């Protein structure tokens, strides 16, 4: 990258597209084990990142606090300070504050990451 | 009344021949199959098709012995409504026993009598 | 479907996800051949069908004579009755008219099938 500064790089897996038509590359770099996810364009994914992402500032949204798949819905337009959606690894996640849920980016037997966009008042 | 269904106690060529003959007086065609004719395109030609030699209500008959089974071209006839069957050729088509089940069934049989066979 | 109407399917073979994120199944439906296309939404492409598609009506439209795979595109906005784009299986398709094209749906060096539209007047 620049002058003395020699990186190497392997190209250790390739993942299956997964179902947010993204590719995972597992490669190392300068030994340390890196995860990239690019779109499976080739086979039509263009349009891909697919699910948001909470932002940890807003009250606004419910970000998974660990990664599962959900296991029940239990809502789609607002009410209480109540389960919300469950998640299997069952939890169990609850509503923070009053409300009415306005979008429901969920789903499920969807698979999640925690930070994942659940819901948003 | 005259003959409304015809049930063809064939396959192949001859079957389809019929079927045709049939179809362009504004007959009904039934066909039927053993399992290993379950893909022969006659069936596919008949207006519906019924498999014969193989279930519950028997062993499995063989490819050539399931079309050779009276009783289960008489059951197939019943069960379609078919008022007449022709034997095509081959098979069944001399057969007086086969008439006179046909007889009895009061199915009428498209060719000579059981007597005139004998 | 109905009683005396028995049909006999088989799962032939089963494509990897094309470019347009299809799967085609090739079965066999009463000993012929049928190929059915659905979306791989199981590696995310619902949205996908993807490319139209020319009515053989209008005129308006352009359609592919022919396929095979786009070697080049020599338009994105209007002239003549001139070559559009060609195929490479190179031909070598004509404007069959004067006019303004307003949109160029390829592309390419894309894979096409006869009647996929290719640009629109
Ligand atoms: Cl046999």
């Amino acid at each position: 990258i620049e002058k003395g500064k020699t990186l190497v790089i392997v190209n250790q897996a390739v993942s299956a597209t997964d179902s947010q038509g993204m590719v995972t590359v597992f490669f190392e770099l300068n030994g340390q084990p890196r995860r990239i996810k690019v779109p499976d364009r080739a086979h039509g994914a263009t349009g891909a990142a697919v699910r948001r992402k909470a932002e940890p500032g807003n009250a606004a949204h419910v970000g998974a606090p660990m990664p599962g798949v959900i296991s029940r819905v239990f809502v789609s337009s607002g009410q209480a300070v109540d389960v919300l959606v469950s998640i299997e690894a069952e939890t169990a996640i609850h509503a923070e504050k009053d409300g009415t849920i306005a979008e429901v980016l969920v789903k499920a037997g969807d698979q999640i990451d925690a930070k994942d966009l659940l819901a948003v008042y | 009344g005259p003959i409304s269904k015809i049930l063809v106690a064939n396959r192949s060529e001859i079957a389809i021949r019929v079927f045709r003959a049939a179809n362009e007086l504004g007959i009904k065609t039934v066909a039927i199959w053993a399992e290993e004719d379950k893909l022969a395109l006659h069936r596919f030609k008949a207006d519906e098709s019924y498999q014969v030699g193989r279930g519950p209500h028997l062993r499995d008959l063989g490819p050539i012995e399931s079309y050779l089974s009276i009783d289960e071209v008489i059951r197939v006839a019943k069960l379609s409504g078919a008022d007449a069957i022709h034997p095509g050729y081959g098979l069944l088509s001399e057969s007086p026993e086969f008439v006179d089940a046909c007889n009895k069934a009061g199915i009428i049989f498209i060719g000579p009598k059981a007597d005139t066979m004998r």
